[PDB]
């Protein structure tokens, strides 16, 4: 009831000192459909669980490529989700010509949070909606990141976001162990990312039309299976 | 208060009145403290209270007197951010009327000027008085010591002396009766240092209670430079009777 | 614990608690106020099909114009405010020519499409970054059937969120519950062209308050042949007398 | 306020990135520069851009020259039914070895034609562009276009570049059935000009006499295009095309 | 840090570049009936053969202006520049007088030109527009 | 240089001591072979303790150091007393990005109490020297072997003030565009001094 | 006046086979008189099968060749990773030379690769963008000694249709001598780029002044 | 009143009192973070910061709760997330902008009031909000050690020990205890022991934490910020754990 | 409810409550009606009665001609239509110029739209409470055109249209008494059925009516007070006979 007076927009502070449309972003991303993410000290995979209108209808692309070292996957709204893709493919792309340099994972995390925490202080527009996850391979190594829109970037060896994605999260915190030592043999990582993916189903089954993946590695530029390319990790 | 509109912009009520100027006069009586502007005979000194009751507080950095230029210093009542805003903000100014016309900035004009700018704030709709009462002291190199006081409605006028905060009534009474004592609209000292203890004299017998050296702040102006005095220079005045 | 107003449905910048927006689900209604249109994608081409809701017998006939011609591979049809989508259909038609001008060949379906959801993207941030455009969002969902050599024969359907997505079959507008039923049981993927003309015309005759005739439907077909074609009034009565028989067959 | 804020917070400036227009140049935000309707054209950032252009492409190598066209005749004219448009096929051979024949006539649309005669990349460009415009009204007014229309479109953008150093003169050549056959003319200079036979190249005064020594507005077909061949070997194989309200024909040496 | 003003010249030209008065047939040419100039001038005209002191003057206040806020980032910080900026934009913003040219007082206030004049100030200065809808139109962006 | 423009042809001298810096100067402005102006300041002021002298275009040259002092005010209101070397970088950086349209070149002397006394030299271009000494103008041409044998380094004041006078006399005498009489301001810690000189003294050297 | 142009001195040959393309160039960089480099490639591949060349003024030619690069990144981007045909890249690079129309890159350009029907095909532009598929293209210095040296062994009318790529790059190698031996500016290294169904392969062989 | 309603819908109102609501809004914003120290020792300064412990997948190196602002300037933060880290790029972007011009690490005083003018230009239009965040920062320059504390209203002062957070009561009454107990004043590694012991004792709410401590001393590390390396960390948490218990 | 307060909210069930109003607004205005032809357009309109003391020659006229071949009548705010009509004429003769070639009845009425829609785009800008009625012929072309655009920027193609008050049975009439099977194969009949359609909703008869007639080549005749005399006489004779029967 007195929420209801001071969540306008996002200009404007509770008594209680809150920022209620930024929660309310925060809270869009469970309407997304669940994405896991996991890296060792050689590679870095996604794994996407894809939704479609119905039977008629094809499926969501929920794992979009920057650069032949980065890509990330989506949880949330689908406008915001390309704006900031489109954003990051454009950073990518302006290192590499003006530098010819590959541009790092934590300097686009920093770009993402720059870019994010501007629309949660300024009238007229509203903040985004969308968490991502982001995976690369750099000079540094594997690399994943986490991006809540709030404005927030996390760097973790494994996570999960979107609806029901905290079973996947805790087989993740379980079995940190045995995957974070997954060196050389790209199946593990995708058959560990599965497993933990299959933690957040609920009446569903893996199939080759709703499972998406994707990995980057030191020798293995980002690449995304869909369709009978996951056929053989079911 | 304010009916509908008049709480949020500078629109005038059903009684002829502008509520956010009146509410920005009263914040400026948030710090509790109060100042006092006198003239000597070529001097100008303006003394301000000190209130630090946090112990954890560094009291070298607590001011509300400014150096504007080489030869105006400004008190502000008020809160410090506001008052930081205008300090930048007449230094500014200062610096540009040099520029532009060759000689150095009067004191009345550079009350004027931010007299103008307040009257911006009072009339546009989109813009905001800020909450502080600016006094601005020299010794002009025409007109001689010069004290000069803006208010937020943009109101600026020159005082023989002055005195501002919570309690002023009780300093300007005293300040009026002495001037009727001595029939001359300054002080008859040929040192600043005499006109600076007899501030600190006003000061005391107004507010009471007395102080030490380390809850007052002095600055006083020249003919040729605005200088704010030290905790030591304090102690050697209030010890100098 | 009172009842009072909630008014986080009436800023397309603002959102509910649960982190929704809800000027998009009006426009979506406004969307469902319009005219049925029905499209068919099988491996000899695409159907399009447009139900005429004239509110007055002076209105001429070959004046509701719900299917367009984008490209020559590409056609469109319409359901919600046709103002909006007259906007919609120029930006389309620009970005074809401009493919064309610009690369020496016919722009792909799913390219074209794409850009049409970023232009209804300008409601907030641009795509690429631009700034805002418009004060709310379209009021249209659109039905973009092509044929390019990529992807063979294509059917998209747009929405005034910017996500478009790939269909076999699909309706929008006001009858659009029923006859998506209609679809998701008749549909197969050996369908030929004609048996997908007269599926669309049952499903429309189904889903229509007045008696189907060539007056207020209108069928259109794209293949790689012959293009985008628009049938006149003598094809579709044709089909619908053939249609009729085939039902009294039984 | 923050878009202000981020204005004055400091590589960029000399890079000349901080223009939206040098990025898109350099494809750095998208290929938005292939998606301009009305193309940009990058002109010398000082005070006499014509004196510098024209001082700089009248100075070595054969292949950094601008190419132009060939000066050979050109002839049409318009007879009962349609238009006959000829040329002289004889091309110029060089440092190169052509896969094809080229063509001195550009076909804007099925039915709309051009003739280059001035800079060969100046008429392929802008006819290539005036088809863009063409398509696009007529999907827009759902008929074909005038070819008062498409010659007044054609002329109004040379025009908007008159004396920059575009050098073009064309034969824009229709058949509508609300105008009948139409022959313009447009040059470089802005002239757009109406007429029933048209002759330019080295050698068109020997093709205009012959002509209008056998011309009649009740030819055949075939005699039309017997006279246009006559007309061009008596000019200066031959190139042939016949304008129809269903388009052009093209006749390799008929 | 800029005296005389630099960087005056176009490097792009394009029919499209004035996207006030575009043509509705053809909207990649511009609308010469509109634009109420004698009808025969070409965009190309205005590249050559000015007087050199003419990009100068036009530019001159603009050039000192952002001197001065150059200045003030150096010497103050981001805020003051920031604030100056924000100020002048809302006061331009809020005005809207399309029977009138001449600058606000606030804004003469805020330009520190209260008691200044140059020959803009003394010198201030059809079939088609200049009408009022049409200022409603450039300044709504409708 | 704009044609009908008055130009700086001048003798600029200015040279680091022991105690601080010394700034000195001739006195003549000529427009041609005519003497425009026989007693000229040419010892301009930016600050209490940094002082220039200017060359090439007058009136470039004033208004570079109107937009010096103005500069050096602010940044006094702001942060007090600045550097010789924050004001020969402001000199740098307005004399660098006008060079296409302005000719100016400017020598800067300065004290104060981190740095103890510099000179900075700012040729036509917009590059910046640091040197112990410098020299400037057309008359200066003529010294550069003298001043070069005749400099020590931490030399007293009056050593300084010889050196200057018999290098600008030299200078004086055999520039065209130079004469009158010699100017020069002293900074040290002490404060400003002011000294002239008539060319019935500087003549018998 | 300054002078934004310069001249860089190299030379370049195209041939277009049954199913192969070649381009290929001397690797001589030189100012005028003097020798900048003894190796310095003016042939580069561009992806999806696309070979480019930019003769002339160096730095123009390094332009645009970045300039179609990243285009071609973008194409890739935006259409869902679909090859790019060798005749819309030369529509792309039309519009690229054409934007620079009143102040134009001073290059010859020439590109190559295979058709829609997997056949050979070389395009050349003109410096303001006027384009052509053509089956040879010698330009820049010494094309007037190299096409003769071509036609006098090959009937472009044993025929080219038949003709290897091992005795096109034979040929090749034999008029660069020739045009090495004739000319002051062709020597010190050639560089051959060969487009075919399997992708793009690399020859080079030295020239006289090592 | 807490709650002033009809004056606390907008940034730049005042209330019949004088008062601002949205500024006092942000400032309840920031006392719900998390607790936050800093001491000003004879010769330096020392920051603390009570993290409260995350699952195991963060990366423990690349998750650090102390911002450098620069080599000689160290901040920390209790609000809102995105706020601090826009306050701390700012921050880096002043500094060094300043190092650029004039050739010498930017002194605190000029930095805090930069810093401040920014928060308090926040504070002038409808269009913006406050930062709902306090900063404590501090270094060493040329006059010796500052620390400075900067609140959302744009007001910020030196102290000799500051506190935010939500154990600002108990870890400010340790502070002035401190300070009250040694008059002439402190050391480096003392000001490093008592950071940790009044993270510790400000803790009061089921959840494990761990400590994080930041110094710049002139003797200690030359004048720069440095983190603090296992062994004295784990004295200065010994020291804490014995004065606990 | 709280959904028209702005032309860029959605209600609930899908509406823009401001369309509607302005809608509303156009439904106040004075009759007009167009009816096509076999070979012409017929655009009639209803005038108020003229008061005594107004000079009745000067006052501009309900039927406006924006080229030598197209016409315009309007409904609603007498004001708005004259900005309207104005830009038409203006964008008639720039089409002239710009293609050589005179506007299409449709681009008129597209162009129209086009400005009734751009005016509904910002929330500092009111719609035109107006709709409008565009007839004539195709330049060269002998099919009578006639279009009706309407203040959110639709536009339709019409065989008989009325706008404006009381239309509703001005239309019913018109549904009941045309057939486009058998159009009017003469101007003296589409003129007789458009003054019997305005005499349902006249309130004197003759005085309050005025006629445009549009026909092939560019041919646009305004019809005299007598003419209409005559029509409305032989209307009400063959009525009166009709009734004696």
């Amino acid at each position: 009831m007195f929420r209801n007076n001071y969540d306008g927009d996002t200009v404007t502070f509770s008594p209680t000192g809150r920022l209620f449309q930024v929660e309310y972003a925060l809270e869009a991303i469970k309407q997304g459909s669940v994405t896991v993410g996991l890296r060792s000290n050689t590679h870095a995979v996604l794994v996407a669980l894809k939704r479609n209108a119905d039977e008629l209808s094809s499926y969501q692309k929920k794992i979009i490529k920057c650069d032949e070292h980065m890509g990330l996957s989506l949880a949330g709204l689908a406008p915001d989700a390309r704006v900031l893709s489109n954003y990051l493919r454009q950073q990518c792309n302006y290192s590499s010509l003006v530098f010819n340099r590959k541009l790092a994972v934590e300097r686009a995390g920093h770009l993402l949070c720059d870019k994010a925490q501007k629309n949660t202080q300024s009238y007229g527009g509203r903040p985004y909606g969308v968490g991502l996850l982001i995976i690369g391979y750099d000079k540094s190594g594997a690399h994943l990141l986490e991006f809540q829109p709030s404005g927030n970037v996390t760097e973790l060896y494994g996570t999960a976001i979107g609806a029901r994605s905290q079973g996947a999260k805790t087989y993740l915190e379980r079995t940190l162990d045995t995957f974070i030592k997954i060196d050389g043999n790209p199946d593990e990582l995708i058959k560990a990312g599965v497993e933990a993916i299959s933690q957040s189903l609920r009446d569903e089954s893996l199939t080759v039309d709703n499972l998406s993946i994707a990995i980057v590695g030191k020798d293995t530029p980002f690449t995304i299976y869909d369709g009978e390319a996951v056929a053989k990790y079911i | 208060s304010a009916a509908g509109y008049d709480r949020h912009i500078t629109i005038f009520s059903p009684e002829g009145r502008l509520y956010q100027v009146e509410y920005a006069f009263k914040a400026t009586n948030q710090t509790n403290i109060n100042s006092l502007a006198v003239r000597g005979k070529d001097c100008t000194v303006v003394i301000s209270q000190k209130k630090v009751p946090d112990k954890l507080l560094d009291p070298t950095t607590v001011s509300y007197i400014f150096c504007i230029s080489r030869t105006i210093g400004m008190v502000v009542n008020g809160p410090i951010p506001d008052a930081r805003n205008a300090a930048l903000r007449a230094k500014a100014e200062a610096a540009e009327f040099r520029y532009k016309y060759g000689y150095d900035m009067p004191c009345d004009v550079l009350a004027k000027r931010m007299a103008n700018l307040s009257q911006i704030y009072t009339q546009r709709a989109y813009m905001r008085p800020l909450g502080v009462i600016l006094t601005f002291v020299s010794v002009d190199e025409e007109l001689g010591p010069s004290i000069y006081k803006t208010d937020p409605a943009g109101y600026y006028v020159g005082y023989k002396a002055t005195a501002t905060g919570p309690k002023q009534q009780e300093i300007t009474t005293n300040l009026e009766n002495h001037f009727k004592k001595s029939k001359i609209d300054h002080i008859n000292e040929e040192s600043w240092e005499k006109v600076v203890e007899f501030a600190i004299t006003h000061m005391i017998d107004a507010l009471g209670t007395e102080f030490s050296k380390n809850d007052l702040e002095v600055g006083v102006a020249t003919k040729d430079k605005f200088f704010t005095l030290s905790a030591e220079n304090i102690e050697e005045r209030l010890v100098a009777i | 614990m009172f009842l009072t107003r909630s008014e986080y449905d009436r800023g397309v910048s603002t959102f509910s608690p649960e982190g929704r927006l809800f000027q998009v689900e009006y426009s979506l209604e406004a969307i469902k106020l319009g005219s049925t249109a029905i499209g068919i994608a099988t491996k000899e081409g695409v159907v399009l099909g447009v139900e005429k809701r004239a509110t007055s017998p002076l209105l001429e006939s070959d004046s509701i114009e719900k299917i367009v011609e984008i490209d020559r591979h590409i056609g469109c049809a319409m359901s919600g405010l046709t103002a909006d989508a007259r906007s919609m259909i120029e930006h389309a038609r620009t970005a074809a020519v401009t493919h064309n001008l610009y690369y020496d060949e016919d722009i792909n379906v799913e390219s074209l499409t794409q850009s049409v959801c970023d232009l209804a993207l300008r409601f907030g941030e641009g795509a690429s970054g631009e700034e805002r455009l418009m004060s709310r969002p379209f009021g249209v969902a659109l039905l973009i059937a092509g044929h390019d050599a990529d992807d063979g024969y294509q059917l998209f359907h747009a929405e005034p969120s910017g996500t478009f997505y790939r269909y076999n079959a699909k309706a929008i507008g006001s009858g659009s519950e029923g006859a998506q039923a209609e679809l998701l049981n008749e549909w197969h993927s050996s369908l030929t062209l004609k048996e997908a003309e007269l599926l669309v015309l049952k499903i429309l005759k189904q889903v229509m308050e007045e008696k189907l005739d060539e007056n207020n439907a209108q069928l259109s077909c794209i293949t790689k042949q012959d293009g985008f074609k628009i049938y006149d009034n003598e094809k579709t009565a044709e089909l619908i007398k053939e249609l009729k028989e085939k039902e009294a067959a039984e | 306020m923050q878009a202000i804020a981020d204005s004055f917070s400091v590589l960029v400036k000399e890079l000349q990135y901080d223009n939206e227009q040098n990025l898109e140049s350099d494809f750095v935000t998208g290929a938005s520069q292939f998606q301009r309707l009305a193309p940009s054209l990058t002109v010398p950032p000082i005070a006499s851009p014509q004196q510098f252009l024209r001082a700089h492409t009248d100075d070595r190598n054969p292949d950094c020259k601008i190419k132009i066209a060939h000066g050979t005749t050109t002839l049409a004219f318009r007879f009962q039914g349609g238009i006959i448009v000829a040329v002289d096929s004889r091309a110029t051979a060089g440092n190169w070895v052509a896969s094809q024949t080229v063509k001195k006539v550009i076909e804007i649309n099925p039915f709309l034609l051009g003739t280059m005669a001035g800079g060969a990349a100046d008429c392929q460009f802008w006819e290539t562009w005036l088809g863009s415009q063409c398509r696009l009204h007529e999907l827009r007014e759902k008929e074909r276009i005038s070819v008062a229309a498409a010659s007044k479109i054609l002329s109004n953008l040379v025009y908007q570049y008159k004396g920059a150093g575009l050098s073009m003169g064309t034969m824009i050549c229709g058949y509508t059935r609300k105008e009948g056959p139409t022959i313009y003319y447009v040059d470089s200079d802005g002239t757009r000009l109406k007429g029933d036979i048209f002759c330019v190249g080295s050698g068109q005064t020997f093709a205009y006499g012959v002509l209008d020594s056998n011309y009649k507005w009740d030819l055949s077909v075939e005699d039309a295009l017997y006279l246009g061949k006559r007309s061009i070997l008596a000019a200066a194989s031959v190139n042939l095309y016949h304008v129809t309200e269903d388009g052009w024909i093209y006749h390799g040496n008929h | 840090m800029n005296i005389v003003p630099q960087d005056t010249f176009k490097s792009q030209v394009s029919t499209d570049q004035d996207k006030s008065v575009l043509s509705s047939a053809v909207p990649s040419l511009p609308d010469t009936l509109r634009q109420q100039e004698g009808g025969a001038v070409p965009l190309s005209t205005q590249l050559n053969d000015r007087h050199p002191l003419e990009s100068t003057l036009k530019n001159w206040e603009t050039t000192q202006r952002q001197r001065q806020m150059e200045q003030y980032r150096q010497i103050f910080g981001i805020a003051e520049p920031m604030k100056r900026t924000m100020e002048m934009e809302i006061v331009n913003r809020t005005d809207f007088n399309p029977l009138s040219t001449n600058g606000s007082i606030h804004r003469d206030i805020l330009l520190n030109k209260e008691c200044s004049i140059d020959w803009e100030d003394v010198y201030p200065g059809t079939m088609v527009g200049d009408d009022v809808h049409s200022k409603i139109e450039k300044q709504l962006g409708i | 240089l704009k044609k009908g423009e008055v130009s700086l042809g001048t003798s600029i001298m200015a040279v680091t001591f022991k105690d601080g810096v010394i700034l000195g100067a001739d006195s003549r402005t000529t427009t041609g072979a005519y003497i425009a102006n026989r007693v000229t300041d040419k010892l301009t002021r930016v600050h209490d303790k940094i002082w220039c002298c200017r060359s090439g275009s007058a009136a470039d040259t004033q208004a570079i150091a109107d937009i010096v002092q103005y500069h050096l005010e602010l940044y006094t209101s702001q942060y007090g007393t600045p550097s010789t070397e924050t004001a020969a970088s402001v000199f740098k950086e307005l004399c660098y990005e006008n060079k296409d349209n302005l000719t100016a070149g400017i020598i800067v002397a300065g004290y104060d109490d981190k740095n103890k006394g510099e000179v900075y030299t700012i040729p036509l271009g917009g590059s910046v020297h640091k040197l112990p000494y410098a020299i400037a103008g057309s008359g200066s041409t003529f010294i550069y072997g003298y001043c070069d044998k005749n400099f020590r380094e931490n030399m007293s004041k009056e050593e300084t003030v010889d050196f200057i006078k018999h290098s600008l006399s030299q200078a004086i005498k055999w520039d065209g565009s130079s004469g009158g009489v010699i100017r020069m301001v002293v900074l040290t810690a002490a404060g400003v001094e002011r000294l002239i000189f008539y060319p019935d003294e500087y003549e018998q050297l | 006046q300054f002078n934004p142009y310069g001249d860089n001195g190299g030379t370049i040959l195209g041939i277009a086979g049954e199913d192969f393309a070649v381009l290929a160039g001397d690797t001589r960089n030189i100012t005028d008189y003097s020798i900048n480099s003894r190796y310095e490639p003016k042939v580069f591949d561009c992806g999806d099968n696309i070979v480019m060349s930019a003769n002339g003024f160096a730095a123009d030619g390094d332009a645009l060749v970045k300039r179609f690069k990243n285009s071609v990144k973008w194409y890739h981007f935006d259409h869902n990773d679909k090859k790019l045909s060798i005749n819309s890249a030369a529509r792309n690079i039309q519009h690229l030379l054409y934007g620079k129309r009143f102040f134009p890159y001073y290059v010859h350009t020439i590109i190559a690769g295979l058709d829609e029907d997997g056949k050979g095909a070389v395009y050349s532009f003109d410096p303001v963008g006027s384009y052509e598929r053509e089956q040879c293209r010698a330009g820049g210095a010494a094309a007037s000694l190299i096409m003769p040296f071509l036609d006098n062994q090959v009937n472009f009318k044993k025929p080219l249709k038949y003709l290897s790529v091992e005795e096109v790059i034979k040929l090749v190698r034999d008029s660069f001598t020739s045009a090495t031996e004739r000319h002051i500016q062709v020597g010190d290294g050639l560089e051959i780029l060969i487009v075919t169904k399997d992708g793009v392969r690399k020859e080079f062989y030295e020239l006289k002044r090592d | 009143t807490s709650i002033g309603t009809g004056y606390d819908l907008s940034n730049s109102v005042f209330s019949p009192d004088g008062r601002n609501f949205q500024v006092e809004y942000a400032v309840k914003a920031v006392e719900n973070g998390t607790t936050s120290i800093g001491i000003k020792c004879n010769d330096g300064v020392v920051f603390a910061v009570e993290k409260l412990i995350t699952s195991k997948l963060l990366v423990p190196q690349k998750n650090v709760k102390i911002q450098v602002v620069d080599r000689h300037i160290g901040c920390v933060y209790s609000g809102l997330i995105p706020d601090g880290r826009h306050l701390v790029n700012r921050g880096r972007e002043e500094a060094a902008s300043f190092k650029k011009l004039y050739k010498t690490p930017i002194p605190i005083p000029a930095f805090a009031d930069r810093l401040g003018q920014y928060v308090q230009a926040h504070t002038l239009y409808n269009s913006v909000r406050p930062f709902g965040v306090s900063t404590i920062f501090g270094g060493v320059d040329k006059n010796g050690a500052h620390l400075y504390m900067l609140e959302p209203s744009g007001s910020y002062w030196g102290y000799k020990g500051a506190a935010t957070g939500k154990g600002r009561q108990s870890a400010k009454a340790e502070l002035e205890k401190l300070v009250d107990h040694h008059p002439e004043g402190l050391s480096a590694r003392e000001a490093v022991k008592q950071a940790a012991k009044i993270i510790y004792l400000a803790h009061e709410d089921e959840k494990d934490f761990e400590l994080e401590i930041s110094w710049c001393s002139l003797s200690e590390t030359n004048g720069l910020h440095k983190f603090v390396k296992g062994d004295l960390l784990q004295e200065a948490i010994d020291f804490a754990q014995k004065e606990i218990n | 409810s709280g959904y028209d307060r702005a032309l860029s909210i959605f209600s609930p069930d899908g509406h823009i409550f401001q369309v509607e109003y302005a809608l509303e607004a156009v439904k106040r205005g004075t009759c007009a009606v167009g009816v096509k032809g076999k070979n012409c357009v017929v655009l009639g309109c209803e005038r108020r009665s003229t008061l005594k003391l107004q000079d009745t020659r000067i006052t501009p006229s309900k039927v406006s001609k924006i080229d030598s071949h197209v016409v315009l009548s309007f409904s609603g705010l007498n004001a708005d239509s004259r900005i309207l009509i104005e830009k038409a004429r203006v964008e008639a003769q720039s089409h002239r110029l710009t293609l050589e070639d005179p506007v299409t009845v449709e681009y008129l009425t597209r162009y129209v739209a086009g400005v009734q829609q751009r005016y509904t785009q910002s929330g500092g800008v009111r719609p035109f409470g107006v709709s409008t009625l565009i007839a004539g012929f195709d330049p060269r072309d002998d099919e009578p055109k006639l279009y009706q655009t309407e203040p959110s920027g639709i536009y339709s193609s019409w065989s008989a249209q009325t706008i404006g008050r009381n239309s509703k049975t001005v239309r019913e009439f018109l549904e009941k008494n045309y057939d486009r099977k058998e159009p009017p194969a003469t101007v003296e009949e589409c003129v007789k059925l458009t003054v019997r359609s305005l005499l349902e909703v006249v309130q004197t008869g003759a005085k309050n009516i005025e006629i445009t007639v549009v026909k092939p080549d560019s041919d646009i005749v305004a019809l005299s007070s007598e003419e209409i005399n005559q029509y409305v006489t032989q209307i009400e004779q063959e009525k009166q006979e009709q009734q004696e029967q």
